[PDB]
């Protein structure tokens, strides 16, 4: 009763060693590399490889190979073969061309509804609009390149779909298909892929992940061609509709072909050359943005980088394939050196595609994930990092002293800035007399008056404990869905038994009897679930006692996923704790961890391999400061104290080491490829924030040594250094020469100091610039932003980013991904049409091919379409599908992107937005005017819809705990369910059987805790769901709920404690039932009898959509008043005008740009961020470093509760029990730590996770600078109607609407309007005054919730901790 | 004048202290943690001494 | 009294002598031994006695001459070329640049023979 | 004198810390296992005497 | 009298000697040695004594915070 659902997209990596093992066993020789993997695979092959080799088709192919008839090639040869396939003539051609014509026509017809709605609301007004009629005339003949990529993708996806379906139906199914892709024969499992080309007499062996990568390549190229065709047709109709980039697609297809030829000529090694082309595109960008010296230096460096990569690729290929079965596969164009002609032509095609255009050049970053992924040799990457991590570094003691002193100076300075005093010094007698004055005055000198001698003096400072370690572990930070490394003694369980020697197998079977079930887990989740002796103070005791030091169980496991490193559970705990302590205590002191001329330059360094150069002597001189600040020892120094004593092993399944007989300890196994010891620290990812703040300290030290200002910004593996220095210009020296000279000297100094602390910068990682802002992978020149938005939507396809192929999550992912063509690409129509192409594919074409729900979802959607045709009196099922694909997913429709999302990003009421979207969409059929007041005209279709929306059978169940979990929930089965609600009972049933008594006891009391949590706040007669969320987040049930919600997103929840990758049939049935109910929801929301023939149809005369939304939300919960949730929809409330009325009386958005177009331009105004008005709160004066972060978060939550619910009849008892239960203090003691809120309206100002903090527009930030808004004429109207009374209309969204509206009107009319005037509908705006809450909180139920889920309560503020608070 | 000489001597002594303390901290590396001598080179701190204090005041019941 | 000045002069002489030895002092990071059998302590000797150990293969380092140059506070030609005003092209990158510059179409490579 | 005496006292207190750090460096830099085990045993004795001292001076109640 | 500069100079001479001892004890393994455990200062008791004093000064702060409790 267990099925296996394989991947439809490349999620993992393509394995070099899996491919090598399979192909070496199949062809009985070294396939890709002469290493131990091929030998062990030929000596003792896996059962799944033996199954592939023993097939009849495989036996015949091996017979042909051993006779010399077919030639063995590398998977990149066949990638180039596949991406060229166009064999079959006129039959697949007519079929594919007809399918693509149909998809494009249907996508334009579905987009017509929204385009009509938008043009009718803006006042600009099967296909009704003229624009899309012209577009349908333009797009009725798909070009040959698009047809080519679509046909290839369709064939590969058909092969994959057939395999996945028959693999669900049958375990062990091997697909053998030589008819789908004509000419190729595929032999596909999850354990291997054998592709054989007959007329070329070529055969290759590869993996399932490589077939997934090939299908992803074909999909990515189809998506590039599709987006570019849509955009080019849109720009032919209107230069403002499409994207700002314009691509020739024959040049793009030639690019694809030439990259494929580079990957076929150079084998797997050719991805070096492919990767070095980002530098070429950046050089083409800098030839436009930069000045002669900077651009020339970058161009020469880039050419050297590309040719060095190509020479290294050639050498490595020739050295790898020399003693393998691929020795005769290297072309003569490699040794001829005539590969440089191919590379030249590829680069020339890239320069032609860029077209000397920043838009094309920034968009061309999709080329880097359009050619696939390389097979990464795991042992070889191990060996590459070994030489860097075993090298002895030589330091001047003064360099280490200055680095430690700069770190200590930044600590002192940030501590004085944030806490108004120096840190507590335990040896303050070491400061001469000049620093004693700073210490006693609680000040510090600036970096200018600072001296290197000062840093050397500060390096001698030691500290007392300022911050405290949490005593109880945060289970949210320590639990995840990744894998855990086994102990050192159980490290051989990471390889197949066939690949391990017999003595290793006997030793494993004997050693499993000496470890617990947590130490034999292989997963983090089950590592913690199986711990029958788990204690919440175990990590704290391990850190205090240094139980991680000299631990025999320590090992570092490396996996091909850039060599993702793993270690056992204890040490992973320690690593996560050190990183969390840094992130939450120290990163506040390092805010960049997120004359006649002043020279300026920019230096960009790659910090990806910065960790490998770090030793104890350089990182722990600062980790010791962090240890002293936390009263602990070696917690932040744990890496360079423990890792040098362990063994670094490559633990990929098909990359085992050679274990000499009689040797069974990993620390005794001979050092070899993929196995070495004495790793002198620098594991990637671990201790990353420490090394970031050390880089910031070194940058301050460099700024002090070079006497120039530095504005650093270290974002992950890339730091940007803005350097400024006031110079005096020499005789005839230009500003550019001065900037370049500053850049050169600063580069010399940066190199010198990094080499002082042991890091050898290389010319390929670092480049100097002057003005070009290239940070966070975004091109930004002269204030204008240049997006790479086609790169974000390369993987848009049917079953994307979903669990068990969930239909709804797939639609939502398609919409969310395709929305970046409008948010970044600044094209509403291109985003819309692309999204509709792929949504139509998903719904109409791929829904009948579900791997687990074979065609039940399609029959359900056909039922829904017939119901919609009967309800809305539509012509056929095509009109019904067009309507379904435009109805909101809240009501059961298939539209993931509501219309408000095109004008502002956030909203405080999803129900009003869904109703407004439905009104705007149904105006396409009812011919209602969106510029008029709602009217009854002749058509009761919108009347019927609204009647069905407000009329339903009330059926509330657990309303308060549901409004706690989701303050915007509906109830009475009026909305679609999500997987966390459907799966949570299964999660708790599974957790109740866990050996860990924390999870077990929290899951056994889960139903009763929910029943009590529903009773706590059930008699507070005005219902405030956001205050309910604040109550819910202050209780320990919230952490349990987060753990359960994390677990419920897993595949096969029931098989979590079963040690299997299979999926239980009960999980499949649960997901199937959920999908079917979610699909057919729109039948139950829109009954054919309208649910009321006694109550007549609703009258839309003087109808408020917001009053209707409030009524729906209250009736669905059978409550009387729900406050602080319903808010008007600004897209609906605002009437759009372009001429000044009698008196303005609206929001006036004006264009300050002088041109009639503002896309790609910047204006004088400040960017619009959103940034809702914040609270007014008085912070009490106390020592906050004495409290942990969770304790201060709990204090903030309890202060918000004292603010919102200050008027309940039980407030003293409520707050007393909350303070005793969650903080351990009495209410009179805890209240002295509460921020006191000066804002009267908590319905406006309350800050919850369930409320948006910012309200941005659906427009890039650079573009908001072109427009000026004026909310003065609307203020007088709002104050003459609601004088000094608060109302529920959001201001930030009202300006976001106007800005995005200016942008959209420019898109649709090819001219930006001079002004736009938003006139509000006053009947949609209501008062939002904070209520007077009546009723008593159930104190018994509150304390029973606290007592049942006590295992997740935070640390209590001690007496020892409370006395230190006010010293 | 003698006070200026003493203040310069104190500055030089502070520099020597910084250098020698950086040396002490950098010399307490992997081999000192392996040999169990690192807390003698870096010092005892708040958490370990609190552990000592608890061990000292709950021996049997006192 | 000419004695306090002599005392302070001797004191400042010894202080300068201590600070000189402290500033010519090089730390070699702890790492594997020669026989790859364990880790050796961090070594701290004088700058010349450490440049001699880097020279005489006493401490195994990747780049002997560049480490010895950095310790000697001299700029080796590798970092004089990494931070140089002009970046010179390799012969391979010279040929690639000659191929790229100029729409002379002298590439002349037919992809169908591939 | 006030300034002279205070400065000389601070100088002596700095020299004592210098000598202590040098004692640490010299004792830990001696690289046989003998000195390492001696430091470890002295550290187990220091913890024991600390525990007993905290106990005896807490017996004031 | 300001004749404690003699003691200061004596301490500086001790520091110089012990610094030379440290830089030879770090790397004098081959020719400055015929066995192990060279003739040196080897006085770990002052190290243990400074560890004692510092741990006691930290315990004093802990005990003061406990007294305030």
């Amino acid at each position: 009763a267990n099925v296996y659902l394989t991947d439809s997209y490349l999620k993992g990596v393509i394995s070099f060693s899996e491919c090598n093992a399979l192909g070496s066993y199949i062809f009985n020789g070294p396939y890709l590399k002469n290493d131990y993997t091929n030998l062990i695979s030929r000596q003792n092959p896996l059962i799944e490889h033996m199954n592939l080799k023993k097939l009849n088709i495989t036996q015949s192919l091996i017979s042909k190979y051993h006779k010399g008839e077919i030639k063995l090639e590398e998977p990149t040869y066949f990638q180039s073969l596949l991406m060229t396939y166009k064999s079959m003539t006129s039959s697949e051609q007519i079929a594919t061309t007809n399918l693509l014509k149909k998809i494009i026509r249907r996508a334009i017809e579905i987009s017509d509804v929204k385009v009509y709605a938008i043009l009718n609301k803006l006042g600009l007004k099967t296909i009704k609009t003229t624009l899309l009629k012209k577009l349908m005339c333009s797009m009725q003949h798909p070009p040959s390149w698009l047809i080519h990529w679509f046909n290839l993708y369709t064939k590969l996806n058909n092969i994959l779909t057939q395999y996945r379906s028959n693999e669900v139906k049958n375990h062990g199914f091997t697909l053998i298909d030589n008819q789908t892709l004509s000419g190729f024969q595929f032999i596909l499992n999850q354990y291997g892929c054998i592709v054989y080309h007959k007329e070329l007499k070529r055969i290759t062996v590869t993996t399932y992940n490589q077939f997934l990568t090939w299908k992803d390549i074909s999909l990515s190229r189809l998506n590039v061609c599709l987006i570019t065709w849509i955009s080019n047709c849109l720009n032919t109709l209107n230069k403002s509709l499409g994207l700002r980039c314009g691509f020739n697609n024959v040049i793009l297809t030639q690019l694809f072909l030439y990259g494929d030829c580079i990957l076929k000529l150079f084998h797997n090694e050719g991805f070096y050359i492919i990767k070095e082309v980002e530098g070429f595109i950046m050089s083409l960008i800098l030839n436009i943005t930069e000045e002669d010296q900077f651009r020339k230096r970058f161009y020469n460096s880039m050419l050297n980088n590309i040719t060095d990569a190509a020479n290294k690729a050639q050498k490595n290929l020739l050295s790898r394939v020399c003693h393998t079965l691929l020795d005769k596969t290297v072309s003569d164009n490699i040794i001829n050196g005539r590969w440089i002609i191919l590379l030249s032509k590829f680069l020339k095609l890239i320069k032609l595609a860029g077209d000397n255009n920043l838009n094309n050049l920034s968009e061309l970053y999709f080329l880097f994930r359009i050619f696939g992924h390389p097979m990464v040799d795991e042992r070889q990457a191990m060996d590459a990092v070994k030489i860097n991590c075993n090298e002895t570094k030589f330091y001047l003691l003064s360099s280490l002293s200055m680095l430690r002193g700069a770190f200590i100076y930044r600590i002192i300075k940030g501590f004085v800035n944030n806490y108004n005093r120096w840190p507590t010094l335990r040896n303050a007698i070491v400061l001469p007399l000049r620093w004693l004055t700073y210490y006693k005055l609680n000040t510090y000198p600036s970096l200018l008056e600072l001296t290197e001698r000062d840093l050397i003096v500060l390096s001698g400072l030691r500290f007392y404990r300022e911050f405290r370690l949490p005593k109880k572990v945060d289970l949210e930070m320590i639990i995840n869905d990744k894998a855990i490394s086994p102990p050192k003694n159980l490290i051989w369980t990471s390889f197949p038994r066939n690949y391990m020697p017999s003595h290793i197998q006997n030793y494993i079977e004997h050693e499993k009897l000496k470890f617990s079930e947590s130490d034999k887990s292989r997963r983090v989740l089950e590592y913690y679930l199986r711990d029958n002796k788990f204690n919440e103070c175990d990590l704290y005791n391990c850190v205090v006692n240094q139980s991680y030091l000299n631990n025999p169980n320590h090992v570092v496991s490396l996996t091909g996923k850039r060599m993702f490193a793993m270690q056992p559970g204890m040490f992973r705990q320690v690593q996560i704790l050190a990183e969390k302590m840094i992130a939450e205590n120290i990163l506040q002191f390092f805010p960049e961890s997120l004359n006649n001329y002043i020279s300026k330059c920019s230096i960009i360094t790659d910090l990806s391999k910065f960790n490998q150069a770090f030793r104890y002597e350089t990182s722990c001189i600062c980790s010791d400061v962090l240890d002293e600040l936390h009263g602990v020892q070696s917690l932040f120094s744990w890496l360079h104290l423990t890792i040098p004593h362990v063994t670094i092993i490559c633990t990929y399944r098909h990359a085992p080491p050679y274990i000499g007989d009689h040797i069974v300890d990993l620390n005794n196994v001979d050092e070899q490829s993929g196995l070495y010891r004495y790793h002198m620290g620098g594991i990637e990812g671990w201790c990353q924030k420490l090394w970031t703040i050390e880089a910031i300290s070194l940058l301050d030290l460099i700024s002090l040594k070079g006497k120039f200002s530095i504005t650093a910004l270290i974002n992950g593996d890339n730091q940007s250094i803005d350097i400024s220095k006031p110079i005096r210009l020499m005789e005839g020296q230009t500003h550019a020469q001065a900037d370049y000279l500053l850049a050169l000297n600063s580069l010399k100094l940066l190199y010198k100091e990094y080499a002082g602390i042991g890091h050898k910068l290389k010319g390929t990682e670092t480049y100097i610039s002057r003005d070009m802002q290239f940070m966070s992978k975004t091109i930004q020149h002269n204030g204008v932003y240049y997006p790479a938005s086609i790169k974000k939507v390369l993987r848009v396809g049917p079953w994307i980013n979903t669990i068990l192929d969930d239909f709804k999550v797939s639609l939502e992912s398609i919409g969310s991904l395709t929305q970046e063509l409008e948010y970044r690409g600044e094209s509403l129509l291109c985003s819309l049409i692309f999204r509709n192409v792929w949504l139509y594919n998903q719904i109409a074409l791929q829904l009948k091919n579900h791997a687990l729900c074979n065609n039940k979802l399609y029959l359900d959607i056909l039922k829904v379409l017939k119901h919609l045709k009967t309800f809305f009196n539509l012509d056929n099922i095509d009109t019904a599908l067009t309507l379904y694909m435009n109805l909101p997913m809240l009501f059961g429709g298939g539209d993931p992107n509501l219309l408000y999302r095109s004008f502002y990003r956030r909203t405080p009421d999803f129900l009003t937005e869904a109703i407004v979207h439905s009104v705007f969409i149904l105006s396409y059929y009812t011919n209602h005017d969106l510029k008029d007041k709602l009217q009854d005209l002749s058509d009761d279709r919108l009347n019927k819809f609204l009647t069905c929306i407000i009329t339903f059978d009330k059926n509330p169940n657990a309303e308060f705990v549901t409004l706690m979990r989701d303050p915007q929930a509906l109830g009475s089965e009026r909305q679609a369910k999500i997987t966390s609600e459907i799966n949570r009972l299964a999660v708790t049933e599974v957790l109740s059987t866990a050996p860990n008594k924390i999870f077990s006891k929290s899951a056994q009391h889960y139903t009763t805790t929910e029943i009590d949590l529903n009773d706590i706040m059930q008699n507070i007669e005005p219902t405030y769901p956001h205050g309910l969320r604040v109550v819910y987040e202050s209780l320990p049930f919230y952490k349990a709920e987060k753990i359960v919600n994390l677990i419920s997103g897993t595949k096969s929840i029931t098989n979590i404690l079963e040690k299997t990758s299979a999926i239980d049939l009960t999980d499949i049935d649960r997901a199937t039932e959920m999908m079917r109910k979610n699909i057919t929801l729109l039948i139950r929301i829109l009954p054919l009898d309208c649910n009321r023939d006694k109550r007549e149809i609703l009258s839309m005369e003087n109808l408020s959509i917001t009053e209707l939304s409030k009524y729906v939300r209250e009736r669905s919960w059978s409550l009387s008043n729900i406050v602080g949730v319903t808010s008007p929809s600004i897209m609906y409330t605002m009437d759009i005008k372009y001429t000044t009325s009698t008196i303005s009386s609206g929001i006036i958005i004006e264009k300050y740009n002088v041109n009639s177009l503002t896309r790609g331009e910047r204006g004088p105004t400040k960017p619009w961020v959103g940034s809702s008005t914040q609270e007014k709160k008085t912070m009490p004066v106390y020592n906050r470093q004495v409290l942990t972060k969770k304790q201060r978060d709990q204090i903030d939550l309890l202060a918000k509760l004292d603010w919102v619910y200050a008027s309940i009849d039980n407030k003293d008892e409520f707050m007393e029990e909350l303070s005793i239960g969650t903080l351990g203090l009495t209410y009179e003691k805890a209240k002295k730590l509460f921020p006191q809120y000066l804002s009267v309206n908590y319905l406006h100002r309350l800050t919850v996770s369930s409320r948006p903090c910012e309200f941005p527009a659906s427009i890039p930030a650079y573009r908001t600078t072109n427009y000026h808004f004026d909310t003065s004429p609307i203020n007088r109207i709002l104050t003459e109607k609601y004088g000094d009374e608060d109302i529920d209309i959001v201001f930030q969204n009202c300006i976001s609407f106007g800005l995005s509206l200016m942008s959209v009107v420019e898109q649709f009319t090819n001219v930006c309007p001079n002004r736009i005037i938003l006139i509000p509908k006053l009947n949609e705006i209501h008062l939002m005054k904070p209520p007077i809450f009546t009723g008593d909180v159930d104190i018994h139920k509150l304390k029973q919730v606290i007592q049942k889920q006590h295992m997740f309560l935070p640390d209590k503020i001690s007496l020892t901790q409370y006395v230190e608070l006010f010293l | 004048n003698i006070t200026a000489r003493l203040d310069r001597i104190d500055e030089k002594l502070s520099e020597i202290l910084g250098m020698l303390h950086t040396l002490v901290v950098a010399s307490a590396g992997p081999t000192s943690a392996r040999d169990g001598i690192r807390d003698a080179m870096v010092g005892l701190r708040e958490e370990m001494i609190e552990k000592i204090r608890t061990e000292a005041l709950m021996t049997n019941d006192r």
